[PDB]
């Protein structure tokens, strides 16, 4: 695997095969969708460009790298490398494991705080921390990990919620993870 | 299956009783490649029998050489037994020293 | 384009006969079926060169048919929990038309096979009002939606402000959480969040709604439990 | 002294397959290719010709990938076409140099020519099933393989053959004297002249008063010499057998009955 970067940063992913290949291609997948072909490089080529991504092929070391410049939330997905071992339709496409890439918001003015809220018709909210902060799963306690924003925008911020039907304090819910020292507590 | 095997038996050197020699069986002109070849001594198959690398001619038909060292004598009789899809019975060709 | 698959989601009982649909209107003679574990390695289980071509791949108990170019249906004779995964359908361009190397995929089918359909529960949906301490501390207001106790984890969540679905300010968990990581067929929880201006929330007129599309049983499924048949449905919670 | 590279691929079914090969320079076998071996085996000290080790290994790698790829492609044609097992394919490829060298690449299915490499692509031979005509369209997509074959026949082969001609020039011009002996065959009394152990292959054998002799086939021996039999059907004295061979520096072998 997993790779986490910030919007605007460049992302590089590694891939390696074993046998002889006619060409190598990279795919990306998103939750609830199928694979989408990104770019194809032949065995007699060393580098290929398209939009913001660039693929490099080292037939000697038998590996390839996928570079994504100016990482953007839209880039968040699973990336797969697949090799094709024929110059005809008798070829076999071989897929690798695939690494999860997540592009987090670049938060210039971070302001970590833990707010509580009642259930209209009992929830703690840890938000406004920078993208390099990781939340950890709790012990019958419920803690979610940093959420992913959706492309389709205006409001951009990190948040992780904790909840419990027990009346037994948000000021101690996220202590399980590595939260900012100056984290605000109302 | 279309081409039956030709079978020829002969010695490396002139037949001399009690004198070491090589017995040869050359099987050619057959197809497909699958074939069973035994060198017989008095009707019983010979063991450590060698053969060349399977090969074929311009007409795609296969040929092969089976051979083994033997010591001929007045009594003992040697022959080549070939089994191939192109034949209902395994064909046996006797080694006729005076032939 | 393109290629189509139904159903997107499916939960079925152990040992039932399943038929996954795949169609393609690109005229591709060559098609493929894949079995995938979420984010994991893809396994070719079937492929086809064209009409009447039905070949087994390097991988399970299933068959395919190719009576027509357009259709390449997959059938699961029986269903074991081992058949819990994603099923992707793909195709490749004909020689002379375009590059033959890439494969075009469908949306895929997310299949869950459970030991007992009594484990299928619709989500409970709750919306939590923005904290007061946040409204004066950041001049903003974040609503939190909680979808809990559902199974399978076949869910689609969205926010609706005054009749319109909103995206900006929305931050949803990538994957549903396991209620109890222990239990094999544990239930799941998913949280989302909609942030807006601290003045937009105070507005008693503005209506907010968290919608959770759930995928479960169909009318075709049998049910004899003393509770509402956990069929496909939308469960919502809201606030003003 | 043309170079003949032979291939024998046997497909009993979809699960059992063997490919074996060997190389002939003229009448001599220079290489053996066992399906039980990763590499092609050199039979002679000069089998590598003039090619360097790095060169020879390059060719070595090409045969590995080719053996593996060839057999899988056959299986896929079997499915696609689709053909019944068992299948048996034979490849004959190589060249021979001249003071303009010529090259060839023929493949036989079930012992019959189906296609050969002609120019820059694959073509069907006159006697070829319609399916072969289809298998060609697929093969001709593989542009790279199409160039490799073109380069192997027109470039690699003529060079490797020139390397062999000089590296093993002495063993190619080597001379081996045959020993001969007479025998009485089965009566039609037919006289038999045996001539074994001669190299190279070319030979002359006739019964002398020249007579109406019936020469048999030139059979091989295990050590790469040849055997021959000349029989004459006569009524049961002054008859002789004459043997003319290059190893015999004008000294024809003569055996009287
Ligand atoms: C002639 C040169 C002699 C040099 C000196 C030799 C000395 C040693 C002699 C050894 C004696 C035994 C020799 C064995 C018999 C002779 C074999 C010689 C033929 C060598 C052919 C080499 C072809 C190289 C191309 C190849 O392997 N293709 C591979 C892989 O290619 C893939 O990978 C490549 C990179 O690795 C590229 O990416 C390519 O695009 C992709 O498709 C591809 O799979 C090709 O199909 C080659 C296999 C079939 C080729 C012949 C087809 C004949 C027709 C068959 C018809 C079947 C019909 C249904 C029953
Ligand atoms: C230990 C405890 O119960 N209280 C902690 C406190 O140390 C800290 O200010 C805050 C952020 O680190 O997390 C809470
Ligand atoms: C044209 C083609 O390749 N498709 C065949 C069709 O001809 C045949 O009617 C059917 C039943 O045998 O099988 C399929
Ligand atoms: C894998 C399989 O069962 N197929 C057969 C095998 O049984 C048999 O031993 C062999 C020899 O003809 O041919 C192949
Ligand atoms: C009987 C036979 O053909 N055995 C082997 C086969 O198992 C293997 O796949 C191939 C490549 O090593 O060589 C051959
Ligand atoms: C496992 C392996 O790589 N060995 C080779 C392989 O090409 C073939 O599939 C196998 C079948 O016997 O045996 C041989
Ligand atoms: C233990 C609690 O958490 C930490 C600090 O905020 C204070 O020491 C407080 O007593």
């Amino acid at each position: 695997q997993a790779l986490s970067i910030q919007e605007g940063e460049n992302a590089t992913m590694n891939c390696s095969y074993k046998t002889s290949i006619n060409n190598l291609q990279w795919y990306r997948q998103n939750s609830g969708r199928g694979l989408v072909h990104l770019i194809l490089i032949r065995s007699n080529e060393r580098e290929k460009h398209s939009g913001r991504l660039r693929v490099t092929l080292d037939t000697s070391k038998k590996s390839s790298s996928l570079l994504i410049t100016a990482s953007r939330a839209a880039d968040t997905a699973s990336y797969f490398c697949a090799t094709y071992d024929r110059g005809s339709t008798l070829g076999r496409l071989y897929f690798g494991r695939g690494t999860q890439l997540t592009v987090w918001p670049d938060i210039q003015n971070p302001d970590p705080a833990v707010y509580q809220l009642r259930d209209s018709k009992s929830v703690c909210l840890f938000t406004d921390f920078d993208s390099q902060t990781n939340v950890s799963q709790s012990k019958d306690v419920y803690i979610t990990d940093k959420c992913v924003l959706d492309m389709r925008m205006d409001f951009k911020s990190n948040s992780a919620v904790a909840w419990s039907n027990k009346s037994d304090a948000c000021a101690n819910a996220f202590n399980n993870s590595i939260i900012p020292e100056d984290t605000f507590f109302p | 299956i279309q081409r039956t095997p030709k079978i020829q038996v002969y010695s490396r050197h002139p037949a001399e009783n009690g004198k070491s020699n090589f017995l040869n069986c050359y099987v050619s002109g057959f197809h497909p490649s699958d074939i069973e070849v035994d060198l017989l001594k008095n009707g019983e198959r010979i063991e450590k029998v060698e053969h060349s690398d399977l090969s074929f001619s311009k007409d795609w038909s296969f040929y092969l050489l089976y051979y083994t060292e033997f010591t001929p004598t007045e009594k003992d009789e040697y022959a080549c037994r070939v089994n191939h899809v192109t034949l209902s019975q395994p064909k046996i060709v006797k080694w006729d020293r005076d032939m | 384009a393109d290629i189509y698959q139904t159903p997107r989601y499916l939960v079925i009982g152990t040992g039932k006969k399943i038929t996954l649909e795949c169609s393609q209107t690109m005229g591709h003679d060559k098609m493929y079926w894949y079995q995938q574990d979420p984010g994991m390695e893809l396994h070719l289980i079937h492929y086809s060169y064209g009409v009447n071509s039905t070949e087994k791949g390097d991988l399970s108990e299933s068959t395919v048919s190719r009576i027509r170019t357009e259709h390449f249906p997959l059938t699961l004779e029986s269903a074991r929990p081992s058949h819990t995964s994603q099923y992707l359908c793909a195709s490749s361009e004909n020689s002379g038309t375009g590059r033959i190397y890439e494969q075009y995929f469908g949306p895929g089918t997310r299949l869950t096979v459970t030991e007992d359909l009594k484990n299928v529960f619709p989500p409970e949906v709750a919306v939590f009002e923005p904290s007061e301490a946040e409204i004066s501390h950041t001049q903003k207001a974040t609503l939190v939606c909680l979808a809990t106790g559902f199974y399978p984890d076949h869910v689609e969540l969205s926010w609706w402000v005054n009749g319109k679905e909103v995206h900006s300010g929305v931050c949803t968990d990538p994957q549903p959480l396991k209620e109890q990581p222990a239990l094999n067929d544990s239930r799941y929880a998913l949280s989302s969040r909609l942030r807006v201006s601290a003045t937009f929330w105070q507005n008693p007129r503005n209506h907010f709604r968290c919608q959770v599309q759930f995928y479960g049983l169909s009318e075709n499924d049998e049910w004899t439990q003393d509770r509402a048949k956990p069929v496909t449905q939308i469960v919502s919670a809201e606030a003003w | 002294f043309p170079l003949r590279c032979l291939q024998i691929s046997s497909f009993a079914n979809s699960s059992w397959t063997r490919t074996d090969g060997l190389a002939w320079l003229g009448e001599l076998q220079t290489h053996s290719w066992s399906n039980d071996s990763d590499t092609v085996r050199s039979l002679k000290p000069w089998s590598q010709g003039t090619f360097s080790d790095q060169q020879w290994e390059t060719l070595q790698h090409i045969f590995r990938v080719y053996r593996s790829s060839f057999t899988r492609d056959v299986k896929e044609f079997a499915k696609m076409l689709r053909l019944s097992y068992p299948l048996e394919l034979q490849v004959s490829a190589g060249c021979e140099v001249h003071p303009a060298s010529n090259n060839f690449f023929h493949v036989a299915f079930q012992g019959k020519d189906i296609l050969s490499f002609q120019g820059t692509s694959w073509e069907p031979t006159q006697e070829a099933p319609l399916w072969v005509n289809l298998a060609i369209q697929v093969l001709n997509q593989d542009k790279w393989t199409r160039e490799t074959v073109q380069w192997l026949l027109n470039g690699t082969c003529p060079q490797f053959v020139s390397g062999l001609l000089e590296s093993g020039k002495s063993e190619l011009k080597k001379q081996v004297k045959p020993k001969a002996w007479l025998s009485r065959g089965p009566s039609p009394l037919l006289l038999v002249c045996h001539v074994s152990g001669f190299y190279p292959k070319p030979v002359w054998v006739k019964w002398m008063r020249q007579q109406g002799t019936q020469p048999g086939d030139i059979l091989p021996n295990a050590d790469e010499t040849w055997y021959l039999r000349a029989t004459l059907d006569v009524v049961a004295a002054g008859l002789s057998c004459r043997v003319k061979h290059s190893s015999l520096e004008g000294q024809d072998i003569v055996l009287y009955w």
